[PDB]
């Protein structure tokens, strides 16, 4: 818009879910220029909503593809393309440099922060209407990392949290507070939440909820709310016994709030969910122990309440189909009384579990929520790995 | 190529009555089957075509059906002169497959 | 524009046919990443004209364009492109996700709705200013279908026809009126007509003519005229003995206007015509059994008069080529004192006629009218099917 | 902007270096249409930066990259394309036709001049909003050359250095200051430099500062200060031991400010600097006989003291990786306090180092100052000669 943006509403009933965007990207990469890719995810400008992701600087096809299971190195990028076109070599743009991101746009113009860096001496750097303007050099010198997916700002400030340290064990999670590329300040990672890692975020009434994931000991997901005018926030978890994250051990009947479930340690996916008291929805890979399926519950109160078990669902992905990271994000310019609540699903596609080729790339799967009760199908990525030898 | 398949191959009815010949096809061919007529010692006369939609002036007492891989033409008040062959021919995806032919004796 | 568009004019004299686009993507997507498609189409905005269509989500020549025969999949997407360049990989928009479409403008900016799920559980998602408004489940649960070609609106009201049923018998076709992509009403079906499938729609003197098809037992096609300021509708059939539909029994000396013309039941081809008293011209495909040929004849009075044989022709297609789909477009914002008629005709490549390869693609040739007698050509899509051997 | 720019600023202070740009343009054209260039740089307009390189007129991968390991030739073209995306075939925008280059933009549109022409009788012609306004035939008539990075312009001008001439001796190095395309003067190379190629320029205070390369005789590399507003300039060297060209003789414990150093006689590289006072930084490959790895040093006062020695540094490209040519250029329209030093590396991949193919390619890396001390990676080139056969 040309002004900043409030988040002035709530979500709207969320009682089912309408496809909003589909890639086909590698059914598409197996003859055409596309980028192998991780890491996607969906933010929208006032203009336009785009597909984003984490390059890797080759294309499935070429030579160059092999060995992209390593998550960072300095040929990945943080990159963008129109809703639902395959991220083609001549229709991405670098968005910043680097192998963690998260990108937001204010209302006025957008903020991209690509981090990068060996694990030990690290930097994120924080663009501002396509220009750098802040970095931030490593805190706890063993892998800087963030979001994974769109920040959310309230008036001109953009809560980002970023996590430095370990994945197994204590690690320094800060929250930052920015407004327009600088630093307004920033805070550490305060409550019962044990470990944060991959927030996905959306914001309502003022507030922003983050879903994050607790790899050290985490099989319930915690969540930080940052009260984005006050500069705050706090961390709980999900006390439902509906188990979301993955691995994780079976759901129990009765959860815990304050505290990491026990059972699947040094582990986990990035993942989301919509809190809202009665209109909560969760979401959870179908299996417990791999990413395959991917599908939505409602379960009213899951924050809150700890023997919160799903009244209505929704199968997005099927359990004989990959999946892999989820996020939230909304199209928070979109004309209405409220906002529209929507996730995308990465599709891993490739190794290790598909080792036949050398190649990690994946697909993306969105979707909106509608009022009405619309019927389901599920949405497989599509290739046939044996198109490809 | 899709197999056509007829049988039997020789057919009697009496004048007046109703034959069926049936047709077969090898795989669904959906409903594109074509009859033809080869009256004795002539050329086929195209009969029917799409199963059931009879070409240009032949008379409505042939009547063809069909779904899948079964089709069947019928004859109704055979008159004497309906003695011919009588051939499907399979009109949906390259080559042009036709059937044995099938005799119509008159009783 | 920035207002709504209202049909004040009446259509153009039709003397004769001028080319107005050609695509030729099959012959180019030998060697170039084009989509494969089908279900093809032509809408324009205020600003530019351009080729819609249902891509399939992969290139000609990848290897999983094998089996693109079946029509409705999640892998299908209503895509869009310049004006007679190839739908390639690089220059296609993804419009929305789905297998069946319609798209119009309102003036303001446009409407697209694709319809998507499984046959028994679909739903329809209306799309304006590319975000989704309304969505639609569906009402009888078999195949919900629609338009396959540009809708029309007046005066921010655009009516779609949807059918949800058997395309062997009653199915439920209801005429939406839609505005700005909210639902003003919707009523069902009224009239002679028997079943309704794929409307070509075109509009003058506020009014909507749309001309469908009969799958039961229509040989002749069925016509929906649609007020859309009263928000009405009636339908008949188009009485003149020159049947349009394929394949279709021999054409009569009388024919039928208020019931379906008897002969080839459960089949048709999407198809269009003008109807303008004197100035009324007709299209059909030229060979009765197949998709071969497509022909245009003036046909004065074709609507209304029972025995109307054609006073004028042009061949379009040639018999020895193949033809497929075809649906009217006009440019509403074009400069003048009336509408130039102008009509688009798929030209379907592939399996199950052409079933060496095993891809069903199309290219697409467009035409508008001339009031002129200019002289005729014939325009084959042109490819060779034994190059992609 | 829509107004000349005047350089008000200073350079900030530089205390490390953040990635700002990055390529991989031979890695993702070993399977994709990607351009064979060399002699690349980075321009920013008010409103974007830009990666320009002289284009070979060939794909990597296409039989005709076969032998551009050679300089100059009717096919070499001024290309541009976006931020950090290969200069692939269907996004590289032609800025003018030659062999030598240099572009850059006054605030109001942008300068290019594209030089061409047989070694004996060569032309430059300087374009001005992408329409050539003047030209300049030679003057020496043996291989007319200029900057090959952007250009600086203050208020309307802008001073571009061109040599004609011998590149093994004496050769004519004039000064142009043009106005909008328009020669508004023109002097001879004043000073103690010895030989003038290949000036890399950035500007801050009203004035114009140009390192340059001695092919000559200078291992150290001579400067020259233009004031744009007075239209006069000086050439003296760099001071410091730390000598900065390649090949380069070991460097000494004193130096040499008023001649050129000796020991490499007849070669360079093109190179640049950043001369503040302290916040001075110098950079050189690493390698004295090649060239391979690059690194940026902190040595305050170089230009003036000559037993410079430096006090901080940082490793930009690895020296069991390859680097060539770099460049100077900053974002003049980023908002700020000051200017936002940063610089280019090119990365020549091919003959004759690795002649095992028979191309010469090249891939871009980009870094632009922090203040912050940001820890350090290298960036590599990325590819493997190997996949190529
Ligand atoms: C047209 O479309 C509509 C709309 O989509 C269709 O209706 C929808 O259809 C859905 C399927 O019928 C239905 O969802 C179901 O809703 C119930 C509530 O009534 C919900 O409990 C179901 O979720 C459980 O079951 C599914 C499999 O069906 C599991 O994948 C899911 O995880 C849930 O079970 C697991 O978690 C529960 C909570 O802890 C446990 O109680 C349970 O034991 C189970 O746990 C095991 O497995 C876990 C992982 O798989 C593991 O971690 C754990 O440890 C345990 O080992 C399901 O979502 C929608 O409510 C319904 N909506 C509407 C409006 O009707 C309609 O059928 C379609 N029509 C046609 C003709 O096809
Ligand atoms: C330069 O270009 C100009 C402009 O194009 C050329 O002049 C035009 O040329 C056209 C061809 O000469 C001419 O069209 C014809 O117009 C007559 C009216 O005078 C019209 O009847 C013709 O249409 C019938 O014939 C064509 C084949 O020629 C058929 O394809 C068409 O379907 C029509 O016949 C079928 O339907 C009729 C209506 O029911 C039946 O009466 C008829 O029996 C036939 O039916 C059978 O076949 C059907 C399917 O094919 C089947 O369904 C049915 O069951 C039956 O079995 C034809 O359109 C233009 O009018 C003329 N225009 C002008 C301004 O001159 C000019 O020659 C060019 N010059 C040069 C030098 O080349
Ligand atoms: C996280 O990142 C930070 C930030 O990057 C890391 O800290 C930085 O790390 C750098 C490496 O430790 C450090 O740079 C060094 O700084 C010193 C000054 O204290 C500087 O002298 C060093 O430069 C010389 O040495 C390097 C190799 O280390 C050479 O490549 C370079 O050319 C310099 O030596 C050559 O030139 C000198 C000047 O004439 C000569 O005195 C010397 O003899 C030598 O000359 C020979 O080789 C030449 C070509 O190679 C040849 O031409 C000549 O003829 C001779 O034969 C070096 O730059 C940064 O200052 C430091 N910054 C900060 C803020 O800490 C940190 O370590 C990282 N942390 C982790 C955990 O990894
Ligand atoms: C790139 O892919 C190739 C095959 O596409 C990989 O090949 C294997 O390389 C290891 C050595 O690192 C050998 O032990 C295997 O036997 C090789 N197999 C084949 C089929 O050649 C290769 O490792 C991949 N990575 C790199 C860095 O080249
Ligand atoms: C994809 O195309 C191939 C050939 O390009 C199809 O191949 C046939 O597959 C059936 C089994 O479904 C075999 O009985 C045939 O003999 C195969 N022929 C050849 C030449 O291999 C294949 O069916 C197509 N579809 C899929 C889903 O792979
Ligand atoms: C183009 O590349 C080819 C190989 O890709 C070069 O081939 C050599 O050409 C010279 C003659 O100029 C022969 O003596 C060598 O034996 C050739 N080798 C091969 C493998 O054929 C060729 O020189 C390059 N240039 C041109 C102008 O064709
Ligand atoms: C945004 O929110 C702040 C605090 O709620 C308010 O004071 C400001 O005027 C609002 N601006 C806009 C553009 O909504
Ligand atoms: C459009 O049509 C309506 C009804 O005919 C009329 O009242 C309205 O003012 C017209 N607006 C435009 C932009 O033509
Ligand atoms: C630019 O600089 C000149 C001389 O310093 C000054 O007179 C002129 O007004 C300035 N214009 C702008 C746009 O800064
Ligand atoms: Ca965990
Ligand atoms: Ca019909
Ligand atoms: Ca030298």
């Amino acid at each position: 818009i040309r002004d900043f943006n409030n988040l002035t509403k709530g979500l709207c009933t969320i009682n089912s879910w309408h496809i909003y965007g589909k890639d086909n990207a590698v059914r598409i990469g197996e003859d055409s220029d596309v980028l192998v890719t991780r890491e996607p995810y969906v933010s929208c400008d006032p203009d336009e909503c785009r597909f984003y992701a984490l390059s890797q600087g080759t294309t499935i096809r070429g030579k160059h593809s092999n060995g992209t299971i390593h998550d960072r190195s300095q040929y990945r990028a943080l990159i963008s393309w129109p809703l639902s076109s395959p991220p083609t070599v001549y229709n991405s743009r670098v968005e910043c440099i680097g192998w963690s991101s998260t990108s937001c746009h204010d209302g006025k113009t957008r903020m991209s922060i690509c981090i990068s860096g060996p694990n030990n001496n690290a930097s994120a750097v924080i663009w501002y209407n396509r220009r750098p303007v802040t970095e931030i050099n490593t805190w706890a010198r063993n892998i800087l990392r963030t979001q994974e997916s769109e920040c959310v700002c309230h008036n001109g400030v953009c809560p980002v949290v970023f996590t430095d340290g370990s994945a197994t064990g204590p690690a320094e999670t800060r929250i930052y507070y920015f407004k327009e590329g600088k630093i307004l300040k920033w805070e550490p990672l305060a409550g019962t939440a044990k470990h944060i890692e991959e927030c996905s975020c959306y914001g309502e009434r003022a507030e922003i909820t983050c879903t994050c994931r607790d790899n050290w000991q985490g099989s319930n997901r915690p969540v930080i709310r940052i009260d984005p005018v006050a500069m705050t926030h706090t961390s709980q978890y999900i006390c439902s016994p509906v188990l979301t994250d993955n691995p994780r051990p079976d759901d129990p009947t009765v959860g815990k709030c304050n505290d990491p479930y026990p059972g699947n340690n040094n582990n986990g996916v990035k993942g989301f969910s919509y809190l809202d008291g009665v209109n909560t929805w969760l979401g959870r890979t179908i299996s417990i122990a791999s990413r395959s399926g991917y599908e939505m519950l409602k379960v009213p109160n899951a924050l809150t309440d700890d023997k919160s078990k799903p009244t209505q669902g929704q199968t997005i992905v099927l359990n004989t189909d990959w999946s892999g990271y989820s996020g939230s994000f909304m199209d928070y310019w979109a004309e209405g009384e409220c906002y529209r609540a929507c996730f995308y699903v990465e599709l891993i596609r490739g190794r290790p579990k598909e080792d036949k080729v050398w190649w990690t790339s994946n697909s993306i799967v969105s979707m909106c929520s509608s009022t009405e009760f619309l019927g389901q199908w599920d949405w497989p990525d599509g290739a046939k790995i044996e198109y490809f030898l | 190529d899709i197999v056509m398949t007829q049988s039997p191959k020789f057919m009697s009815t009496s004048v007046g009555d109703r034959v069926t010949i049936t047709c077969k096809a090898s795989q669904d061919v959906s409903t594109a089957v074509v009859w033809y007529q080869q009256k004795p010692g002539q050329s086929p006369k195209l009969l029917i075509y799409w199963a059931s939609t009879r070409h240009i002036g032949v008379p409505d007492r042939f009547a063809g059906s069909g779904s899948g891989t079964d089709y069947t033409l019928t004859i109704s008040s055979v008159q004497a002169e309906d003695l011919a062959l009588y051939y499907c021919q399979q009109h949906y995806s390259p080559p042009w497959t036709f059937g044995g032919g099938t005799k119509l004796e008159i009783k």
